[PDB]
């Protein structure tokens, strides 16, 4: 038979920080698996989509 | 070696103009702005609601 | 003599006659887009 009740309250703020997007990326296949090589574009051709 | 960047279709000055929104309506009307046509309320007149 | 890059490639190179230094930028440029609206609505297209 004994309870417990505020008499002085107190207003907090508080923060939250939430990630929304990342970096928009792109990778140019080719140039990359063997860009400026013409005797290499061919044999990539070859190797699928 | 073909990795690029894109920029994002919304700018970090836009992304100001709603959050800038977003919180002139909370101040200025609660939570009537977001349920249809913003309603006008003093602000005290609305913390103790 | 050779310049390397941080991907082991090779980007600066001394002459064998002058003896000088070249620097080497491969140039291929890319990042082409192609808006356009529906095929059927036109065919005017705009590139980027
Ligand atoms: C190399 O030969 C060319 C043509 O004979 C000359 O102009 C140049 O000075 C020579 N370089 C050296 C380092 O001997
Ligand atoms: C194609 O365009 C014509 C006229 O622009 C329109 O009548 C038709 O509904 C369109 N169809 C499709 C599938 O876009």
């Amino acid at each position: 038979n004994s309870i417990a009740i505020p008499t002085n309250f107190t207003i907090s703020v508080t923060t939250e920080i939430l990630p929304v997007s990342m970096t928009k990326t792109s990778v140019d296949c080719t140039m990359y698996i063997c860009g400026d090589s013409t005797e290499c574009s061919n044999l990539l051709l070859q190797y699928g989509s | 070696n073909g990795l690029t960047v894109l920029p994002p279709l919304l700018t970090d000055e836009m992304i100001a103009q709603y959050t800038s929104a977003l919180l002139a309506g909370t101040i200025t009307s609660g939570w009537t702005f977001g349920a249809g046509a913003a309603l006008q309320i003093p602000f005290a007149m609305q913390m103790a609601y | 003599q050779f310049g390397r890059d941080i991907a082991d490639t090779t980007d600066a190179v001394r002459d064998p006659q002058t003896l000088e230094i070249l620097d080497i930028t491969p140039c291929s440029f890319g990042g082409v887009s192609v808006i356009t609206p529906g095929t059927n609505t036109s065919n005017q297209v705009a590139v980027l």
